[PDB]
């Protein structure tokens, strides 16, 4: 029935820090329920009946609110509280909020970028994907511009990101430019170009030889 | 199980609902029509996290216990699931208690809306009883 | 015991699917089982619920008519039938418990509603050749292209290369998925030591091992 909105969408926090995420309801609700989800598994009921902790929720979590504004608060943030917390009004016909992703902050790290020329095998199909891996960076913000024979741009770009890595909270990204063998051989330089907090300089990796 | 007016009317008369407190059979068969449409199995959720059970739509906050409603007083002292059987006795016994709280049949939303002040004896017109 | 659900399904538009939730471990008859849908990207939607003993069923407005729940009292199973499946019915469907004695959820049944054929993937190796020194580490990878449906399990050196791996989530292109994986080893194992990516596509019987050669 009610529309529920969670402020904010994603949050960073160190261990030891206090976290409060807020769930607001468009009309008064009698109670609130918070569920957590770790990517890889089903949701788990965390808080129920506004403030009651479900079996196995550490005591450092608390839920509060009334009418329209409710919240979940972690006192000492700990690494295993990185998940998405969803709230839900469980009235006449339930609705869940959009979640608040909680990822831990761990200082800015530079991406290690790498570019790979299309394999013989793929050129033997007549396709040619140029793969670029931007590994192990924090924060998530990364911009990827593809250049072909200098200043160009392209559209067969399929970007994909990993979730925050569990053993040290970095991010990794994949960019693939898929071209047809003749768009490919009709060219010569290909450049992966990255923009991210850590640098002024775009990290560039390029190979310029689809011909010899 | 969807009861059918005079079949329900007979069962309710038998269970002492004729003039129980001072409400004639027609009120009870009327409520049962507009609360559940005679279906014993009817459930409905409300805005506070409670569900209304059975043919007389007795609610789990105040009257029965369903293991998940906050604030469960469970005054009728019965599992809400017992109110979903095809023989109306746990529902009639809990209905006797609801009437005894000094608020009459006002406790029933649809009796109020669709049966208060209507010719409730039409609900047994032509019934063998 | 548990709430064990059905395996993933691939269905065409228009069809109807039925998902089991074998809820064993208590007096089945007595507790409501709820069903929730997760559209990756939109999050959760509450479908409805069933109290198996009576067969009383409660639905959310949005799903009254798309969903039908039933329960087989003798096998401690609840079933959710979803009819007239469209692309928007693809998602992960959970059955769960929301009461004071227990609040367990199941792991979900993934539903894909599409007409695209089961296509086995192509596995292309990613070797650098000219390792213009990143640092002292060489990164290698596997591009697995054009499969349908998901999932694909890419492993490296049969599981031994656990550390340094990074499989990235599959993106959908024209009705097919493309996935990548990277492995990083010191620039002394390649080429002197073999690195292979074992890509398995369970929806076909695709077992492929690409030895990354320079």
């Amino acid at each position: 029935d009610i529309v529920l909105t969670q402020s904010p969408a994603i949050m960073s926090a160190s261990p030891g820090e206090k976290v409060t995420m807020t769930c607001s309801a468009s009309s008064s609700v009698n109670y609130m329920y918070w569920y957590q989800q770790k990517s890889g598994t089903s949701p788990k009921r965390w808080i129920y009946d506004t403030s009651k902790l479900a079996s196995g929720v550490p005591v450092r979590f608390s839920g509060s609110g009334s009418g329209t504004s409710y919240s979940l608060t972690i006192s000492s943030m700990e690494t295993e509280d990185a998940a998405t917390y969803y709230c839900q009004q469980w009235g006449r016909n339930p609705t869940f909020g959009g979640g608040t992703k909680l990822e831990i902050k761990r200082a800015d790290a530079a991406p290690t970028v790498s570019i790979f020329p299309p394999s013989s095998e793929q050129l033997t199909s007549g396709g040619a994907s140029v793969v670029c891996f931007l590994n192990n960076f924090y924060p998530k913000d990364i911009n990827v511009k593809w250049k072909i024979d200098g200043s160009e741009r392209q559209n067969g770009v399929l970007n994909s990101w990993t979730d925050q890595d569990s053993k040290d909270s970095t991010y990794s990204m994949s960019s693939t430019l898929t071209l047809t063998k003749d768009e490919y051989e009709r060219h010569n330089s290909y450049t992966c170009e990255a923009t991210h907090k850590t640098s002024t300089s775009p990290i560039v990796k390029s190979f310029n030889r689809n011909e010899c | 199980k969807v009861f059918g007016r005079c079949e329900l009317a007979a069962a309710m008369k038998r269970h002492g609902l004729d003039n129980y407190r001072g409400y004639s059979l027609g009120n009870w068969v009327c409520a049962a029509k507009f609360e559940s449409n005679f279906n014993t199995q009817a459930t409905n959720r409300n805005t506070d996290g409670s569900t209304d059970y059975g043919i007389l739509q007795i609610n789990s906050r105040w009257w029965c216990n369903d293991g998940k409603t906050p604030g469960s007083r469970n005054l009728c002292n019965i599992p809400c699931s017992a109110l979903l059987s095809s023989d109306i006795t746990a529902s009639v016994n809990c209905a006797k208690k609801i009437v005894s709280d000094g608020n009459g049949m006002n406790a029933w939303v649809a009796w109020r809306n669709r049966c208060k002040g209507t010719d409730v004896q039409a609900w047994i017109r032509g019934c063998r009883l | 015991v548990q709430l064990q659900q059905s395996g993933a399904e691939l269905m065409k538009p228009g069809a109807s699917v039925k998902i089991s939730c074998k809820a064993s471990g208590y007096t089945f008859s007595d507790y409501w089982i709820e069903w929730v849908k997760q559209r990756p990207g939109h999050g959760l939607e509450w479908i409805g619920e069933i109290l198996p003993g009576s067969g009383s069923t409660n639905y959310h407005e949005r799903f009254k008519g798309k969903a039908t729940f039933t329960a087989d009292t003798s096998s401690s199973t609840a079933y959710m039938q979803l009819n007239s499946l469209t692309s928007e019915d693809s998602g992960v469907y959970y059955c769960l418990h929301g009461n004071y004695d227990f609040d367990g959820w199941g792991q979900g049944t993934t539903l894909t509603v599409s007409s695209a054929k089961t296509t086995p993937p192509s596995v292309y190796p990613l070797a650098p050749g000219s390792a213009a020194q990143t640092n002292s580490m060489v990164t290698l990878g596997c591009l697995v292209k054009g499969y349908f449906p998901e999932p694909v399990t890419v492993t490296w050196n049969s599981g031994s290369l656990s550390s340094g791996v990074h499989t990235f989530p599959a993106v959908l292109q024209s009705d097919l998925y493309t996935l990548s994986s990277s492995v990083t080893v010191p620039s002394s194992p390649r080429p002197s030591e073999t690195v292979t990516c074992n890509v398995a596509h369970p929806a076909s019987s695709t077992k492929v091992d690409k030895k990354i050669v320079p």
